[PDB]
């Protein structure tokens, strides 16, 4: 329809920006424990998929939690300790949410530039129509 | 068969040597500055390409 | 008009050699790694007109076999080759494949293996004694001495087959061990022959052949490349675009 | 012919080979 | 771009050896205690183009290229070598040689 | 990564230098005992051929 | 559904507990 084009951007800086928002979540979390009703804290990835309307935009049906095994630190002293006085600290991968949040903003750049062009393509469309 | 000889009142220490584990810390430390800056590079790169 | 072509081509050729020279400085601890070399290469177009395009494509010769560092470790079955050595074990495939990461170990039913892939000598693969200690000669004897046996039993079980490989004529597979090229297979045999002029020293195992002065380097020519070459692309992409309005009234 | 003008004959096809044989 | 998803790998590997180290030095005193040494595989390479003719009387370089993929901790083994005696005066201590375990 | 490894190697027979010392000196009175000495020897040598 | 999509009703209120009630 020469109008998805659009749609596909904006889906994608969706995606990118759900994306970000999660890594950042995660390093903000990445020392935290004893979450609300005393379960450990977990980390949590996103999952992009195409939309089959051939080629579509991207959407993220829904964010997992990381299935790596949680850090087991010794300190008895806190009521979260279990039988082997262990704490469960979360998994989190600096370097793993920084290289994230490197490709997530670049995407989003080349994203923004592919719109400014097909804007520009577009508004010069409609000279020809008088 | 094989088997080893008990010393009455002696315990076994650790076999842990400490200038394999500096010079080890050493490389290590190298090795991950210089892979970080070819993270840094690589990322200059594409932010010059987006920035076409 | 289709500069723009030639200059995306180096860009994206640029990528790949800093892909390459990645890949060379991640793995810059693994046990007898041989460093992967790359050098651009032209590709001139032509026929009938001027010809000025010439394109770039990027190309990884073999490696540099200059032999890594070697750190004592005093593991009585660590193996450093000589200058140009080789272990030549078998592969997933079944075949043989070449390597030099001497951490041999031994499995629980006296199954001597390089990581993955048992390593073969006179006939099959060498197998020890179900729990004997090992020691291994400067020229490939397995000895083995059972637990418990007084010291004066020990028994050479086995030989490793060590072969020799100059490096112009080995190429890496698509699983990290190497094989000879198809001309130095044809000439010398499909399979290699043991020669005794290899020595091997117990104890020190063989690092790997990454130059940081070089990989620093690279990278610091890579992005200069690159800036370079996206510039071109955009001043192109302006000039067509502002020439692109001739064909109005 | 000169570039530019015209011609009876159309041009060979464009190899750009790797490596030559 | 694969050189991010490599580096990643690269700096993934170098914290793991940097943990074990740590680990070796943290139980200097730990009676009985066996080192622990990491060793790493590069992944398996992938080839973009193969090699062309070679030795056609001519003395050019070889052409084929294949990217490299990363490095993994492939293993992680305890050198379970023969440590040194303390004493103790203790009576109820003892000290093994050779190799073997108490069940 | 060039002269790290061989510094470590130098450190590692300086100490079983200094081991071998120390044993000697242990057992100054055991009787019967014998005193050892550790010989060593370089690693292999790389060569770089010349044009 | 979707999100992005249309409505004919709001969401409900977000709110962020410190500690469970």
């Amino acid at each position: 329809a020469l109008l998805n084009i659009f749609d596909i951007a904006g889906s994608a800086l969706a995606a990118q920006s759900k994306r970000l928002n999660v890594a950042a979540s995660n390093l903000a979390n990445a020392d935290s424990v004893t979450g609300p009703d005393g379960q450990p804290y977990r980390a949590k990835q996103v999952v992009f998929q195409v939309d089959a309307a051939a080629t579509g935009g991207v959407k993220v049906a829904s964010v997992i939690e990381s299935q790596a095994p949680e850090k087991l630190v010794y300190e008895p002293g806190n009521p979260l300790a279990d039988a082997n006085g262990y704490v469960k600290m979360p998994n989190v991968d600096v370097v793993g949410e920084m290289v994230n949040t490197m490709s997530a903003s670049r995407s989003y750049q080349a994203n923004i530039e592919v719109l400014n062009t097909v804007k520009s393509m577009m508004l010069k469309t409609l000279t020809l129509g008088q | 068969n094989g088997a080893g000889l008990l010393y009455q009142g002696y315990v076994e220490t650790s076999n842990v040597n400490v200038a394999e584990e500096l010079v080890n810390m050493i490389q290590v430390q190298r090795a991950y500055e210089i892979n970080s800056k070819a993270v840094s590079t690589t990322d200059q790169m594409l932010q010059k390409l987006t920035q076409l | 008009d289709h500069a723009i072509y030639t200059a995306m081509g180096a860009a994206s050729q640029t990528l790949n050699q800093q892909a390459v020279t990645a890949s060379n400085l991640a793995n810059a601890s693994t046990p007898g790694f041989r460093a992967q070399l790359n050098a651009l290469r032209a590709v001139p177009v032509d026929g009938l007109s001027l010809a000025t395009r010439t394109l770039v494509t990027a190309s990884t010769p073999g490696a540099d076999m200059t032999p890594g560092q070697l750190d004592y470790t005093s593991r009585p079955l660590d193996v450093a080759l000589q200058q140009d050595g080789w272990l030549v074990v078998q592969a997933a495939d079944g075949a043989e494949g070449y390597t030099r990461n001497g951490n041999i170990q031994v499995g629980p039913t006296g199954q001597l293996t390089i990581q993955g892939h048992p390593v073969i000598g006179e006939g099959g693969p060498i197998t020890v004694p179900e729990g004997s200690e090992i020691t291994i000669a400067a020229d490939g004897t397995i000895s083995a001495l059972n637990p418990g046996d007084p010291p004066n039993t020990v028994a050479p079980v086995g030989r490793l087959k060590l072969v020799k490989a100059e490096g112009n004529e080995v190429q890496r597979s698509d699983d990290g061990l190497f094989r000879l090229t198809a001309e130095a297979q044809a000439e010398r045999g499909a399979v290699l022959a043991a020669d005794p002029s290899i020595r091997i020293m117990s104890g020190v195992l063989e690092g790997s052949n990454v130059k940081p002065v070089e990989a620093m380097t690279d990278m610091i020519a890579n992005a200069r490349r690159f800036e370079m070459q996206m510039k071109v692309i955009t001043s192109v992409d302006e000039n067509e675009g502002r020439a692109n309005q001739l064909l109005s009234m | 012919g000169v570039p530019g003008a015209l011609s009876n004959q159309p041009a060979p096809p464009n190899e750009a080979p790797i490596a030559t044989p | 771009i694969s050189s991010l998803w490599i580096a990643k790998t690269g700096l993934d590997a170098q914290q793991t050896n940097m943990d074990v180290i740590a680990n070796n030095l943290a139980n200097v005193s730990t009676n009985g205690f066996k080192r622990q040494r990491a060793v790493f595989e590069d992944l398996l390479y992938q080839t973009i183009r193969q090699p062309g003719a070679q030795s056609s009387e001519q003395t050019t370089l070889p052409s084929g290229l294949q990217i490299g993929t990363g490095v993994r901790p492939v293993a992680t083994e305890r050198l379970h070598s023969q440590g040194n005696l303390s004493q103790t005066n203790n009576s109820k201590d003892v000290a093994i040689k050779g190799q073997g375990f108490f069940q």
